[PDB]
């Protein structure tokens, strides 16, 4: 067990993010029992996770972790139950994880965070209905947007455009943001109102195409250009919680749902692979940078599963 | 001063959190009873078999703390009106689970959101909880003044915000509340936690909430300004709304993080205490009327019943009121006896309904003031009060005062009267049968005699109060008509209500009444122009009386006699609330009806819609003759 590392990891695994070198960022909350808090873990050996005694580094958070993102190779940006966006920094030796900043800007749970392509800026979304843009170096809020009319489910920064990001809300709006526009937000999606949007992922190559998941288990492919719903599949029997693209030239799409299932789809949104491995909600998926055939999922069942995709 | 709670959606340790909020000066904590992010599955394998515990232990606080310090919150993922069947089924199950846990804990209150227009299934589930065992705990419906869709920043290029004004649209949040509470059939356990925003709406939107059952006001840290010294403060407009809510004695809830991080969260609370301590102090009336707010009482019938000693005591505890009576008699004596005839001319003054003698004393102080001469008859049918009178006359008044133990309609007077004086008026003037009593007595008034009072007039005004509607409704009793409550008047210090139109005169009586044929029956049609959207629940009643010339008494607010805490208004309820749209007229009809045995009122609303005639043939309510 490393120094400053908790003896026990909270049961509810919220996030799993591979770094470039193939080390594994883990986020967990305690969602029941006496104490409702969270932890951040680094596993330089991913096969050891989630066992705390084989972790490279661990720390305890004041509160649960709703969302997580790597900031470069040593930075961890945290969406907390506390309404705080937290910046955590890895050690020189990467032996311990130390809090850079903890800012209480959101008036309710911080549900979602994404680092903008700049790498010096992030967007947070909250149950307080607000979306905030952060200056990470100065540790401040540049802008706060009350665009939506209900809790913000997801924010996803454009891969390569530092001023562009997507947001989706229970107000049933998908918003495309450009901070360079005086009215920075633009409402997008299929014409007809559909089921509530629950998850967003930009295509890693095509700058104007993204996928969204819905509360009804439908995954949909959208071109901002056409601003029309090109392709939809009914992949899940429950809400689509996460959408992750493979690092492949022509990327595979990992689909995760409260139906406790993982799905892998082609670019035609057809189903290549499905895993019923988890026996509770599947929270995250991260493809290995090392072996692109490898997909790691975490769930509230506290399973760290390593998938081999055909 | 101010009862205030902290609202949190994050509670790492319940012990520490509770300790912290107490140290800050908060009376109570609103918090989740389950983890807000802990979505639970009730139907689908395998998540259905998720190992517990499903939440933290009841052992973590004392029963006293759970009972007094904690308001529960519905988890935000729970959407019983979702259009997705699976989400609806899971949300129905989760809602019951959370409400059942609250009742398990003995929580004094539980917060539920109205954050959209359709809460039909939410109402159905809550109604089911309420009808599953009889309990006391309150449900606080968290409703915004301004819907979040109407609060959003105008930053969507292709979805601009409509800055065009829509009267009824700006009141949509009230309709969300109305529909919910109508579906839940006006449960007394369902109240409003009104959530206030940075941008207050038009006054009409705020006025919509006037007689509604508001238990809490939620103040986000967001709406507070920063003073020069960096303390949180509020705009004057927010302040004036706070003063309105302090009159309704609501509980204030602070929600959101510390946006004044140069100061502790007690700074928010201290500002509220600052406002409460600096509220424009009340009036003596408001001090008199302190415990009686919206308390329903039976109108006194001092003809049919013999009033108790302490009742006369309160009648007597109004020195301003008898100063008026003294003044009227003073004036009347001087008009009736020129200074040349002062010592030769002794006027016969008869007090009809003398109770324990306050009018006798006023009559005597008047005659010394006028320096004129008076013989007094003190007539009183209540033999209990005659004891008080006869001790008074033996010890103090002497033979100047003849106490008569008799009904003024039966009494054979040894001589005719110059001036009859009476105190026979209820909150609706003629509702204690002053007209019949004085009509009965007028044969023994000299042809040129004066009655004090000479005239009285009843006034009515349509009111909105969902609270008083519910209080009336709660007055169902065994062994009578299950709707009789609605067909009778109540004396009440009207507090949580909205007057929908200026008061209009209803019935008028004059004394003496020289009508060759006298008829005390009445039929009156009133038209109340209404300039608001609202719901009619009943009619406030008031009166004015002319003692003599310009000396009057009034509980009509526009003309209220100052200091006269003597007399709360009366309320005529209706069985079914009536929607009134801005610009519409309320038409009400009132009848004063009689036999040899009884007098009663009947009433009906005929516009914009018709009610049933209330109290037909006095079947629910009569005044004994
Ligand atoms: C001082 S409140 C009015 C008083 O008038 C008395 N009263 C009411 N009606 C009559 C009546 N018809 N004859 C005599 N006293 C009356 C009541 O008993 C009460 O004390």
């Amino acid at each position: 067990l490393p120094p400053n590392a908790p003896a026990c990891m909270e049961r509810q695994l919220e996030a799993a993010r591979y770094r470039s070198d193939g080390a594994l960022l883990l986020g967990a909350s305690s969602l029941s029992g006496r104490c409702w808090a969270g932890s951040l873990w680094l596993f330089k050996d991913p096969c050891a996770a989630p066992n705390e005694g084989f972790c490279s580094a661990g720390v305890q958070t004041e509160a649960g972790v709703a969302d997580l993102t790597w900031v470069g190779e040593r930075g961890i940006l945290v969406a907390s139950d506390s309404g705080a966006v937290e910046l955590w920094e890895l050690d020189e030796n990467e032996t311990l994880i130390v809090s850079k900043f903890c800012k209480y800007e959101h008036d309710d749970i911080v549900s979602t965070v994404s680092v903008l392509s700049s790498g010096t800026q992030a967007v947070s979304g909250s149950k307080d209905i607000c979306i905030k843009v952060w200056d990470l170096a100065q540790q401040v809020v540049l802008s706060s947007y009350r665009a939506h009319a209900a809790q913000v489910t997801c924010v996803a920064a454009s891969p390569h455009k530092d001023s562009v990001f997507l947001s989706c809300s229970e107000d049933n709006r998908i918003l495309l943001w450009d901070t360079r526009c005086p009215k920075p937000a633009s409402q997008i999606g299929c014409s007809a109102p559909g089921y509530l949007p629950t998850s967003l992922a930009w295509h890693p190559q095509q700058s104007e195409v993204f996928v969204f998941g819905d509360e009804n288990g439908t995954v949909s492919l959208v071109d901002t250009k056409s601003t029309s719903c090109v392709l939809s599949s009914a992949v899940h029997s429950q809400c689509v919680t996460g959408l992750v693209f493979s690092p492949h030239s022509v990327p595979f799409l990992a689909s995760l749902s409260e139906d406790c299932s993982l799905a892998v789809l082609d670019s035609s949104l057809s189903e290549l692979f499905r895993s019923q491995a988890h026996r509770d909600f599947v929270r995250d998926a991260t493809w290995s940078p090392l072996n692109h055939s490898l997909l790691t999922t975490v769930g509230w069942d506290h399973q760290v599963v390593h998938h081999v995709v055909p | 001063r101010v009862s205030s709670g902290r609202d949190l959606n994050c509670v790492p340790e319940i012990a520490d959190t509770l300790g912290a909020v107490a140290k800050q000066g908060f009376d109570f904590l609103c918090m989740p009873v389950f983890h807000p992010r802990f979505k639970r599955e009730f139907i689908q394998e395998p998540a259905k078999n998720r190992p517990g515990p499903q939440t933290r232990s009841d052992l973590l606080l004392s029963g006293r703390d759970w009972n007094t310090l904690i308001v529960g919150k519905l988890s935000p993922w729970i959407r019983p009106d979702s259009k997705v069947e699976k989400i609806r089924r899971n949300s129905e199950a989760a809602m019951l689970q959370e409400l059942n846990f609250g009742a398990y804990l003995g929580l004094p209150a539980f917060l539920l959101p109205l954050n959209q227009e359709d809460n039909t299934n939410l109402a159905r589930v809550l109604t089911n909880h309420i009808h599953t065992g009889h309990h006391s705990s309150m449900f606080w419906m968290r409703v915004p003044l301004v819907a979040p869709e109407d609060l959003r920043d105008d930053i969507i290029e292709n979805a601009p915000t409509t800055h065009t004004e829509e009267y009824s649209g700006e009141e949509k949040t009230w309709m969300w509340w109305h529909n919910f509470r109508t579906l839940c059939d006006y449960s007394k356990r369902i109240a409003v936690a009104l959530e206030i925003g940075a941008d207050l709406p038009s006054n009409h939107v705020i006025d919509r909430w006037l007689g509604e059952p508001i238990k809490a006001a939620i103040l986000p840290t967001s709406i507070f300004l920063t003073n020069k010294k960096g303390f949180p403060v509020l705009s004057k407009m927010h302040q004036r709304l706070i003063f309105r809510l302090l009159k309704l004695e609501v509980q204030f809830i602070i929600t959101g993080t510390n946006h004044h991080s140069e100061k502790e969260f007690c700074s928010y609370l201290q500002y509220l205490e600052y406002l409460s301590q600096n509220r424009p102090p009340p009036n003596a009336y408001e001090l008199f009327a302190k415990g009686y707010e919206d308390y329903l009482q039976s109108p006194l019938q001092p003809l049919m019943d013999n009033l108790e000693s302490q009742t006369y005591e309160v009648f007597e505890k109004d020195p301003i009121k008898y100063s008026q009576y003294q003044q009227a008699i003073y004036k009347c004596l001087l008009d009736r006896v020129p200074e040349e005839e002062k010592d030769t001319n002794v006027q016969v003054l008869m007090v009809l309904g003398a109770g324990r003698g306050p009018l006798v004393n006023a009559s005597l102080r008047a005659a010394k003031q006028a320096d004129r001469r008076i013989k007094l008859y003190a007539v009183e049918k209540n033999p209990n009060a005659v004891v008080t009178l006869e001790n008074w006359q033996f010890e103090e008044w002497g033979s100047q005062v003849t106490v008569v133990s008799s009904d003024m309609r039966e009494w054979v007077a040894p001589e005719k009267a110059d001036i009859i004086v009476s105190e026979l008026l209820g909150s609706f003037a003629d509702n204690e049968l002053s007209p019949e009593c004085l009509d009965g007595a007028q044969h023994f008034l000299k042809d040129d005699g004066v009655s004090i009072p000479g005239e009285y007039t009843s006034f009515l005004a349509p009111i909105s109060s969902s609270k008083l509607y519910n209080e009336v409704r709660a007055c169902r009793e065994k062994d009578r008509d299950p709707e009789a409550q609605f067909e009778m008047p109540y004396v009440v210090r009207l507090h949580n209500f909205h007057q929908l139109s200026a008061p209009q005169p209803c019935f008028t009586f004059s004394h003496p009444n020289r009508d060759p044929m006298i008829d005390n029956n009445r039929y009156c049609t009133l038209e109340f122009p209404v300039e608001v959207n609202t719901v009619l629940h009943g009619f406030a009643g008031y009166f004015e009386t002319v003692l003599y010339q310009d000396i009057t008494l009034s509980i009509r607010p526009e003309t209220h006699s100052p200091g006269m805490f003597s007399w709360f208004p009366i309320l005529f309820p209706i069985k079914q609330p009536i929607t009134v749209r801005e610009g519409q007229t309320i038409c009400v009809r009132f009848w004063r009806c009689s036999n040899s045995k009884k007098v009663w009122y009947e009433w009906a609303v005929t516009a914009p819609v018709c009610s049933a005639i209330h109290n037909p043939t006095g079947r629910s309510y009569t005044i004994g003759l």
